């Protein structure tokens, strides 16, 4: 009655993110 | 004569001959192999990782059958040349999957655990290609190869080391092959590798931790046995490499997902670095920095911090990066919670220039932008020492018409904004002003809302007109004095 | 800007070797080779074969030396795929010298003394190949294989036939060659392969009895041992393949070198094959035709036989192939050998056109044609019977500027042509009115051959003002009185 | 002296010419 609010006070958290870069092997001496 | 230019497009696509995967070379190789005399079977694994050195295609089942079967030897040469081989094939996406399907991961797993490094190194990097398919990671990781994989990252040969943390690196895009990771115990591994002076290393450790960093229950476990990782991590902040540099933050920002983390990087003093990183305007470093302080800026007892560290003018800044949509939202969003905290940050928050350039922003931005424009808005409003200063940055101007929004965060929240804004303000001149315009103004705003199904605007109209009624004013009174407002009971 | 068309343009001709040549592919077929197990030697036998077959480069003694080894063989097969890999080396001309050098001719001769078909058609066609360089030719020639190559022409299988016959071919390039291939028997297998109803085959031995018909002493062997050489190379001259009529027709030429087959070749009934063949669309035919006839017609017992077939007007018409030097000169020679014949042969001469068109082409045609054409006029004049008609087709307009000539055959003769023409006619009209022109006329040409250094021409101009005054005639006198001819005469 | 004549009554034969064109192998079988 002494403020309106419809949203959190803080925003939410981001989800945490994947780097899906793929890594190669080194060149193959033999 | 339009003929002879089609002439020689033919010719040069006839050219667009090195190929003996098959027939009688193959058969000749082959029959080196199944002779089981070890000299021919050494001069055919020679000719295998030669050949695949130089060129790779989809292979059949008998192509890689003699060179499996060239794995079981017990010689050195044989077993490089061989690791080389199947390394190489191990780069084609089929190769991958029809060398797992054929049992290939035993004999690499032996090979692996053998006290020869070059046979290592060809071995793990085999396993490292073979990691790069989806379908073959989770068959890795529960195959047992985990352990000599963590075991040999710590090689003092940085060619193994690189092949085995990018093979841990490969199995860090999923939940249960992280799990898995964790198990095995490569987290304390890649901790430690964390220092390590060779590029590609320190880059596979960080992101491989990053990605590990995903899972709450990885967290929490590294909460509790690694307490040096946010420190490590913040100093890599500062790395000349800028990919390093950069998922370092990015580990930072996975991390901050948490509470207790929120606290520790601040703790740790990361608040210096993303300040710097925030202003790199290079787009990736800003993005990461950006969400990692938007997670940082969560907990509370950081505001004062975050504020005394400079972060108000970049993030400010940052909304002008019209072209990247994410970054806006994760500075205004870190805005939004900068704007509910002690009198100082507020003074701060307004002397930033952060309501003139939201306000700007409000009718000319993507959705996702105008929403967190909004909430902010909404928060802001909330304390009375702002409003009349609120008020008259025309923020109305901006309000108003996104209460014609059909996104619900965005009409909603400038609805609250506006109806605070109504509230126990002892100049009420902006609000008069702004009855009928924009766009009808507050007046329209009242009539549309409160004929709102929606009970919490319809609440909010009502809300609002009481606190206009409240208020000792004379001419608003008057201004309500109008039937399309009154009827509704 | 500019550079980027550049930009591209480089780039797609960097597009426009992993060979089996060297390295561990080569080591391991090598392996395979120097196992002297026979199964391991067949593998590596039917690779090289196939990689010799994908991919031909300049190749070295190390990929010679296990092929070599594989010729040795007591399998048939293994020597098949062998000698298919080193035939198909043998395209390369540095590999046929590096072959032979290193003594690939004594297991190909052995090769081709077997009773395999395979093996025999293999090892002859690679000794094909080596012989297509001239270093090897002598000494293919001089090692021992042209018994065995000989033998194998007969064979019953068409391959090898080709081969052979080819090799045989390859062998009659130089005198030397040719020689050891008459020692070796081979003439009477070709000549009886004239007969042979493949094309290949034909073709082969038609031009390889054709080079052996260059020498003198080999036409004379052939005009003891051969009788039936002549018949089957004119039933060839009309053959549905042009390469053998040609080849035919241009062997038939050589062997009308000597004056016997001149007469052979039109008693077996060459004449109207030619007649139809210098009429030929195709200029390569009509070359090798009137070149043929060109011989023939030297022959005087022939010359009723080439008027009666009708060759005069078509060799006149000839005379009109501008672009051809070559062929108008035959023509011309050939004329030439018609224009001292019996009294029905020269008034069929005279219908023919050819002292019309040789004089249109006396004074607009190079020196060669015009020195034919100059003797052509020059026999011609010799018979009295045509001196009248000869002058009514106003020859002296081509002759008297020829005697300009710096070239003596075209001068030479053109004075004797003159000269005769002065001699016992009954009418002096045409010489009188070509007294002073044009070129100065008759009175200039006795000047100057009055003049000259030459005794020959001297003697020409004496000789013909003493046929001038000798005749007589009351104007031809009064012409010879004149202080230039006096004077000098 | 009846008649005047430098060159001879016929013209000379022509040389026989070589074929040079070399034949090479079918293709080979194995």
């Amino acid at each position: 009655l002494l403020h309106i609010q419809v949203s959190p006070t803080k925003s939410s958290n981001l989800d945490a993110q994947v780097n899906t870069e793929q890594a190669y092997s080194q060149p193959f001496r033999y | 004569p339009i003929a002879d230019n089609e002439r020689e497009a033919v010719t040069l696509l006839l050219g667009y001959q090195l190929d003996f995967y098959s027939g009688g070379p193959l058969k000749a190789l082959t029959t080196l192999v199944y002779s089981d005399n070890l000299n021919l079977q050494r001069s055919a694994a020679l000719a295998f990782a030669e050949i695949t050195e130089k060129y790779v295609r989809q292979v059949s089942r008998e192509v890689l059958e003699p060179i499996l079967i060239l794995l079981q030897s017990q010689d050195p040469q044989i077993q490089v040349a061989a690791c080389a081989a199947l390394g190489n094939l191990a780069v084609n996406n089929e190769n991958k999957l029809l060398i797992v399907e054929m049992g290939g991961l035993e004999p690499l797993i032996n090979q692996m655990m053998g006290d020869n490094v070059e046979v290592q190194c060809n071995a793990v990097g085999c396993i490292t290609n073979l990691a790069t398919r989806d379908d073959n990671k989770h068959k890795i990781a529960t195959s047992g190869a985990l352990i000599p994989l963590t075991k040999l990252a710590k090689s003092k040969h940085i060619r193994v080391q690189r092949n085995a943390t990018g093979a841990l690196l490969n199995m860090t895009h999923s939940e249960e092959n992280r799990k898995e990771l964790v198990n095995a115990g490569a987290v304390p591994v890649l901790v430690s590798l964390l220092s390590s002076t060779d590029p590609d290393v320190q880059y596979y450790c960080t992101t491989a931790l990053s990605n590990i960093a995903v899972d709450e229950a990885n967290r929490k476990k590294l909460a509790q046995t690694e307490p040096r990782l946010v420190s490590k991590l913040v100093s890599l902040m500062d790395s000349p490499s800028s990919r390093v540099k950069c998922q370092a933050t990015l580990a930072l920002r996975n991390l901050a997902s948490d509470t207790s983390y929120q606290l520790e990087i601040v703790r740790a003093g990361g608040l210096p670095h993303l300040v710097k990183l925030i202003q790199s305007d290079s787009i990736p470093l800003v993005l990461a920095s950006v969400a990692c302080i938007r997670n940082i800026s969560i907990h509370p007892l950081n505001e004062g911090l975050i504020v005394d560290a400079g972060f108000l003018k970049p993030l400010v800044r940052l909304l002008d990066y019209k072209d990247s949509e994410e970054i806006q939202c994760h500075a205004v969003s870190t805005l939004r919670n900068l704007a509910a905290s002690s009198e100082k940050n507020r003074k701060e928050f307004f002397e930033s220039g952060a309501v003139e350039k939201c306000k700007e922003l409000a009718l000319d931005s993507p959705v996702s932008v105008q929403s967190e424009i909004s909430a902010c808005f909404a928060i802001l409003a909330l304390a009375d020492v702002s409003k009349l200063d609120l008020l008259e940055a025309n923020i109305l101007d901006a309000l108003i018409p996104m209460t014609f929004s059909q996104n619900q965060e965005v009409s909603g929240n400038a609805a609250a904004a506006l109806a605070n804004l109504c509230s126990r303000v002892n100049n009420y001149t902006k609000i008069i002003e702004a009855w009928d315009r924009p766009n009808e103004g507050i007046r329209g705003f009242l009539i549309r809302f409160l004929k709102s199904d929606y009970a919490t605007f319809e609440h909010i109209a009502l809300w609002t007109i009481l606190q206009l009624l409240e208020s000792h004013n004379d001419k608003v009174e008057d201004l309500v004095k109008n039937d399309d407002d009154i009827i509704n009971g």
